[PDB]
């Protein structure tokens, strides 16, 4: 849900150590750029997303 | 998470540090030594007097 | 029928590895299999304390 | 004086409890077996039962159990127990008993009234431990003597 | 020495005021608060008999 | 399940360290008892080894 | 059962006799426990063993029969107990029914 001048927070999942993707939001494309880090667990109890 | 550090052997003075996991929040660690003994293995042989 | 219940295994994690400390009260089957096209299953009867990596 | 040592169990009563393997099914039993400890060497176990021993409802060889509130008694030579072979009861004191049992995987204490037969079986391993470096199963007639640990035959 | 408790009365543990054939549950109430006691054995062995 | 799952500092120390993997289970319908599961005694297993 | 509650009925050289069922004992290796009887059949609870012996006792005459038939014990599930436990997870099984239906 969008307000007029607010800021929308999304959650995503990746395998990229330097992820960079164009985020489509309803008309337009915004670029999301960052640096991901290794997680803390070796073996988890749910499959891959 | 195996974290190794080194503390100087001096009482009274607080020793501070943190642990920076690469994608998480920094975890602060504080150690303040109070009293540091040194107890030898002591073996009585004899007593004496007047 | 009431059936017994073995002790909880002690699972130690590593990079692409699971270790299992197994202390059974009475003999107990450990049945493992991979969730891939080759399951490589392992039907074993463990009666003593045993570590399985 | 033994009464100064029995004086603790004058304060208490026997009780009924749950035995999952009775004479027919799973009942509420006067002779529920709380524990079996068998860590001595030459065949001596130590049961902790729900009944009591050596007291009347002091008397020498009796079992004082509970029966739906009403506390009754029998002599101790009416009670038998077994593991795989028949055991042999030595004596009792309060909630405890000292048998001379062979090895097995369960204890079954049982006694018999006019027509009702009472029992209790629990899946507790009873183990037999030899002394030294010659593994027997019944202790021998003769040999040499070694320092062992057995359960004591007297309350103290 | 060691003083046991039945009330706010520090009595000697080898000298009970009562017996078990007199009171059904007051010796029991005396052994209630006196579980944590290094003279529980003295208290009980003196407190059953007359 | 190994040596020293019970650790008392002296013989009459009145403070013992216990790590015995004790887990409580759910009782049977219509029965008053405390069910539990734990790893067996490691002093006995050390005597067996 | 012949009506009469817990009794055994047996032929004895022509003359059919009877005794109560708590006078009849049987054992494979350990002593067993009779639950019920109905006609020619009996429902016991025996541990495993390589034979089965049934015996009762008259006033001074003891009768017995031992046959070499393997009596066996069967656990349920993936833990191989020898005596059934005091607690654990409930599981489906297939036992002899107590009633004579």
């Amino acid at each position: 849900e969008l307000t007029e001048q607010g800021s929308a927070t999304i959650h995503f999942s990746t395998a990229n150590i330097h992820p960079e993707f164009r985020l489509q939001i309803c008309t337009s494309y915004v670029t999301c750029k960052g640096d991901c880090h290794p997680p803390k667990d070796h073996i988890v109890t749910h499959p891959q997303y | 998470y195996e974290h190794a550090t080194t503390m100087p052997s001096q009482a009274g003075i607080s020793y501070n540090t943190i642990v920076n996991r690469a994608g998480y929040a920094p975890l602060p660690i504080s150690i303040t030594p109070t009293k540091i003994k040194l107890i030898p293995t002591v073996n009585l042989e004899y007593v004496t007097c007047h | 029928c009431t059936v017994p219940l073995a002790p909880e295994p002690m699972i130690t994690f590593g990079f692409r590895s699971v270790s299992l400390k197994l202390h059974p009260k009475n003999p107990t089957y450990l049945i493992t299999r991979q969730l891939a096209d080759e399951p490589h299953y392992t039907h074993e009867l463990i009666s003593e304390p045993a570590v399985r990596n | 004086s033994t009464e100064e040592l029995f004086n603790e169990y004058k304060l208490t009563r026997p009780y009924m409890a749950r035995c999952i393997r009775c004479a027919v099914g799973s009942c509420h039993s006067p002779i529920a077996i709380e524990a079996v400890k068998s860590d001595g060497h030459d065949g001596y176990v130590r049961l902790q039962t729900s009944s009591q021993y050596g007291l009347d409802s002091l008397k020498g060889r009796t079992m004082r159990y509970d029966m739906h509130g009403t506390i009754k008694e029998i002599p101790l030579h009416q009670v038998s127990l077994y593991t795989s072979r028949p055991c042999h009861i030595v004596d009792g004191h309060g909630y405890f008993l000292l048998a001379r049992c062979p090895a097995g995987d369960s204890i079954t204490m049982e006694f018999k009234k006019d027509s009702v037969r009472h029992s209790c079986s629990v899946p507790y391993e009873v183990k037999f431990n030899p002394v030294g470096r010659e593994l027997y199963t019944h202790p021998p007639e003769h040999g040499v003597e070694q320092a062992c640990q057995v359960y004591a035959h007297d309350a103290q | 020495t060691t003083m046991c408790l039945l009330a706010n009365v520090t009595f000697p543990c080898a000298q009970p005021p009562i017996c078990y054939d007199r009171k059904p549950a007051e010796t029991l109430a005396m052994l209630s608060v006196n579980v944590d006691n290094p003279g529980y054995d003295e208290l009980l062995e003196a407190a059953v008999k007359c | 399940g190994a040596f020293g799952d019970i650790q008392s500092r002296t013989v009459s120390s009145s403070d013992l360290y216990a790590n015995t993997n004790l887990v409580l289970q759910r009782p049977k319908a219509g029965a008053i008892h405390v069910p539990y599961t734990q790893a067996p005694s490691g002093f006995e297993q050390w005597k067996k080894d």
